[PDB]
């Protein structure tokens, strides 16, 4: 999707962070 | 000489690590000399001093100008570039990069620090792929000085693995289930908003939010005997810091709750001193803010059924406790620089 | 009470459970066999009518008007007489013709304590909590048909027992549960202090909305009361977290028949569509706690979190609205007692 | 015929607006046909249905595929382009754009929709520059049908302005101070992280966060007689929705609290019906979740000192009540389409 | 020569006051020798040590037995009788009782300590009836040594009154409205439950709760000129500690925001030093945990309209800052004992 | 009473096992542990704290609620 590529170009954006804790 | 350190990502872990080093600067082989962050030095000096969880920093004074953050008369040079390939690690003589952005967790992205001039990098998160993972007190002695990229695992792995190693060498862990009742972190949205994870999308301070986690399987990375024998989930709850691990293990040698507590207490007084704390007190989460141990066993909650099913519960300050281990691992790499 | 006539019900303790139960009955009053006619509480009718209508969790009550004077609360013109006495021996259960008392104060959970309603003139008591001593305990969907009308004092267990027992029953009949560990990540309840303050329990003494608070729980051992074959084979703890409602049970079981997470989910899904319809709901959606506000099931299995290790260590995760879901079961047990009143 | 609508930004306001229109569609002149957002239609359908604040959506079925969100069989086309100049407004036959991203509030920014093919833009926020601002019930009947970009002001302005207009026409407002004790919004940070505003940088669910606001000055846009006579601040508190306005006014005509309440009560029953609600009930913030009014005066909190210093307190659901006004203004624009 | 003190009600204020005295013990003319509370001594030693707001007490060791609490060797006798007339004040030689239960604020209630053998009572709350009320830094020098029952007013009174006094002498306060966005207290309910106040009955951590404030009446007591000229409300919000007061005054001498801030800043450096702190930093509520000043003026929030309408905003730690002032008043009563 | 409650439970099981003479001494041996368990709870009632007596008299007060969540 365009949403999935957005998180590829902005992995640090709020919609894209995954902290494995 | 002293190993020169740069922090990539001046976030919760980045700034907690900074304040951890400031309080241990007198006995340290590391020198923090550089910061890269999406924000400016003045904003980051303000956040370093005024922390909602740690409070106002009291030890030394903190100021900033356009280029530097000043902590106790020590100048920390700053830069703002999201691409690590552009960072001045060569010009600054950077030896070890603390990778705390949560974005460059693979050898591919983390190597960009090395291309920029950095010699080693310590990732403050689980790695993606061929990256050696270390948990201080469990396997950090197996660190090879020729490894250029390493991972310090997650905060939960740092809490669970020392408990698991102790239980495994006394009773033999065959299988094990984990649930971390976890404080919310920065990867969750404040209000219901877009996110590639539909549960992290939901208002963090309003919900119990289950998420998947590899922290339990990552224990197999540091205790290789138990590869594929541990699994678990996470439940994020509306607290801002301090978390707790609930571990239910299937055990070979039959035991009871009193003996399980004796073993972990024995370990916390000898082989695991400074890593595991044994507590018989009836405390809550706020009481473990700023605790330096990776795991604090709540001995009152230990229970065993049928001799083989063991449940132990351990506290951990996911921000400060993990940041102390990042410092301990970095100090270990400086002692074995080769 | 002749057949067709309502069982006259009084609520003792108009708190979270007492008011949740009242709003439950109000929405199901159409085909109910109960008539709520009395309330005893430490507060007054005007204060309690306000709290019944304005609920921070359930919202404003929409269906019927809620009014009060000095003597009664009116829920749609239906008058509920009110009284304020901490000693249930003094309560006017004889004068009001009370058949069933909903014991929801949290202090009269023993036989001696709950029998004080019988001394006052009530015929039966339903405790909205675990009983102390050997009080017959029931979980709807698990063993409520074992109820016998010769019992004057019963218990509907706790919210966690009502969530765990149906799951444990399905897993035991499918794979044979040998041992089981439970943790309930539970919303805070009225027994915890709002800020650090005096309490007999050093952990309930701590500020509830800024703390993860462990407490010991009998809810796991209580399953052995409704599934007697598993007596002494289950145990667990509780962790109170800063949410006002909705909780989640984490259950890890050592079972006999080797299986995988896929089969555990299918077996629970199958029971939720047959014997456990209305008690267990099977969900494959990625939801959070707030989405389960008002859910009528005792257990909502979060299927995405099921996992199995070594074929014998099973982990299942189930949601429950500890206020509304539990109160639906209190009403369900009360309706079942009414259908077999004798 | 109908006015075809596209929503730019499917966030809190964008999704609340969608729910408002789905409930009020039977008597609507607008038809929501398209959505542009960061997220894919599947993520947005899930968030539209499951809301931590508004609960599960009840009125209509909500599904999605890779191309559309289906709100009761009605297919809503979805696109994900963050440059509005590229948006397919010409192909979709878009007449009106609900600009709810929060980043296209200037005329240069909002006009990007006009280049894409849209005919008018309704900014769900204060406009930057010379953009006509409207508050329904205060000055929306001064709407010029020839305007192509308009602003519905902010939620706080929509709460304060109707109360101000009633008080000014009754007693003559000379000066006025405001403080909105406000629920936190997505603009703040869950944990201490960087931000252009050093206070909004701090953990929202952990702090009372003062912040500046133009909502009091913005009342002068919709009530020109009061330009420059109002100012205020904002205090963000750890609630996820529902806020409250505290207004202290210096008035010309001496009065008492009983008359201040009687004037607002009468206006709420006549001219300001559906905009101001008058309540003498002893309620708290959660009781006003989903209230349709722009301001709910708390009558038992009204105070007057010396006759000329007036204090009034007004609730507002900053998400739902404002979204109703966004819908109200949009239907008004559709009724006067030129 | 030391004034022997007993604490009645070892709650938030009682335990904050105790920790205040332990830190200032080296210069004190007070000696805490007794505690009466609902809890036993062993429970209270645990609550005194482990505090969710103040953290673990670090200065001295805290232990207990069946009879006493031990704070660094210093023993404090403990009893549990909820009827103050039964208390062993004569048997313990008690001179001053810190009345902090919250339920003995009337003259007849506080006088029960006098019947038991105490010489003076200090109520940590507004008194009921003609009980002399004092705020340190405003009117405490008017304290008459012959009075046996006094009140230290409320936390909001101690924050607002010093600023009101400074503004009144500088500009002449004619009328004034106040609103304190206030952290919740133990008087409120964790979940919806019966209460004298129908609004304090509602879940504290989930709601903005309008309620009464003691500063509406008490400020006129300590500044008698302004009796009947000030009024206001409180907004209880979901924070566990630290509050902020919003004061809008109608003044006689016209002025501007810079001059208002200048007057308070000068006062904070001279007459009000240690009572008012002048801050231009952009902090939030967590940053003022443990602050010793009664008021911290947030200077960047000051604003004036038309010269005569002045808005000032001030922080205060309602637990710690108020307990510091309780200690100050008790020290003053010891210095002027008769 | 972790050992006395478990021994009363086994002395009752031992009473039922022998009976299902020696049956009389098994019931008499059980009542001697129930008479001492009444002695242990009676002495615990003497040294109860004033706080503990307060919670017996006010089981609904905020300092005394125990909800088995
Ligand atoms: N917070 C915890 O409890 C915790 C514990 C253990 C491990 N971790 C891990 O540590 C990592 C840090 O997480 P955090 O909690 O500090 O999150 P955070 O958002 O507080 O920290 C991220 C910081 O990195 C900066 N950043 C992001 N992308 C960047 C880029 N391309 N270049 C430069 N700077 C960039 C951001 O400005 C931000 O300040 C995460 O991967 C997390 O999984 C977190
Ligand atoms: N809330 C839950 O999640 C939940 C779920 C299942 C079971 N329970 C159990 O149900 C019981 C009620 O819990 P709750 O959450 O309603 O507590 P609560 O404090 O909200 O309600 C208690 C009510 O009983 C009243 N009361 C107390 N003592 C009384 C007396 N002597 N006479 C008359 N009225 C009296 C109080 O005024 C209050 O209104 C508890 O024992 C709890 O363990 C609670
Ligand atoms: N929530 C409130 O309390 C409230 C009240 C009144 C007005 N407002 C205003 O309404 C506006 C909406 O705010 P919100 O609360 O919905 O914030 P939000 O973050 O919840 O909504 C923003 C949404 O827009 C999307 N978006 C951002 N940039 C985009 C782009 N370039 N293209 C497409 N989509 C994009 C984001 O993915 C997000 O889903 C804000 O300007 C706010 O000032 C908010
Ligand atoms: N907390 C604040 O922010 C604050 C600030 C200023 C003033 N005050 C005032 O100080 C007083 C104390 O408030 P708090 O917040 O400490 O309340 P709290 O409930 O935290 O403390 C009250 C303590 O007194 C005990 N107590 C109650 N009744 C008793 C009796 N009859 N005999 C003996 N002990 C008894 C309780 O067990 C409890 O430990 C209140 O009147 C309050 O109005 C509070």
């Amino acid at each position: 999707t365009s949403f999935q590529q957005y998180c590829d170009d902005n992995p640090d954006a709020a919609e894209c962070r995954i902290y494995d804790d | 000489s002293m190993v020169r350190v740069a922090i990539n990502g001046f976030g919760r872990i980045g700034r907690n690590f900074m304040r951890c080093w400031l309080q241990r600067k007198a006995n340290s082989k590391l020198e923090i000399v550089g910061i890269n962050d999406t924000s400016d030095p003045r904003t980051n000096a303000h956040l370093l001093k005024y922390d909602s969880m740690l409070g106002i920093f009291q030890d030394a004074e903190i100021t900033a100008d356009d280029d530097c953050i000043y902590a106790g008369g020590h100048a920390v040079k700053c830069v703002s570039d999201r691409n690590p390939e552009n960072l001045p690690w060569s010009a600054w003589g950077i030896d070890l990069v603390i990778e705390a952005t949560g974005v460059f967790t693979s050898r591919e992205g983390a190597s960009k620090h090395l291309s920029a001039g950095a010699k080693k990098v310590l990732i403050t998160a689980p790695g993606k792929g061929n990256i050696p993972t270390y948990v201080v007190g469990v396997n950090h002695h197996t660190y090879d000085p020729s490894e250029d990229i390493v991972s310090n695992a997650s905060c939960t792995t740092n809490c669970l693995a020392p408990i698991v190693k102790v239980l495994h060498e006394a009773f033999g862990i065959q299988q094990g289930m984990m649930t971390t009742t976890h404080s919310y972190t920065g990867d969750q949205r404040l209000l219901d908003a877009s996110h590639r994870d539909l549960r992290r999308a939901r208002a963090a301070a309003m919900n119990i939010v289950p998420t998947s986690t590899g922290a339990a399987k990552a224990v197999g990375l540091v205790i290789p005997e138990l590869q594929g024998k541990l699994n678990g989930i996470a439940l994020r709850v509306p607290t801002p810091n301090v978390s707790v691990v609930d571990f239910v293990a299937q055990v070979e040698k039959p035991t009871i709750a009193e003996q399980v507590n004796q073993v972990i207490k024995e370990a916390s007084e000898t082989t695991m001193k400074g890593i595991i704390h044994y507590s018989e007190l009836e405390l809550v989460s706020s009481d473990y803010r700023g605790h330096n141990a990776s795991s604090i066993l709540d001995a009152s909650l230990t229970m065993v059924l049928g001799g083989n099913l063991v449940k132990v519960v351990a506290w951990y300050d996911n921000e400060w406790g993990y940041s102390q281990r990042v410092l301990d691992l970095a100090e270990h790499m400086a002692a074995h620089w080769a």
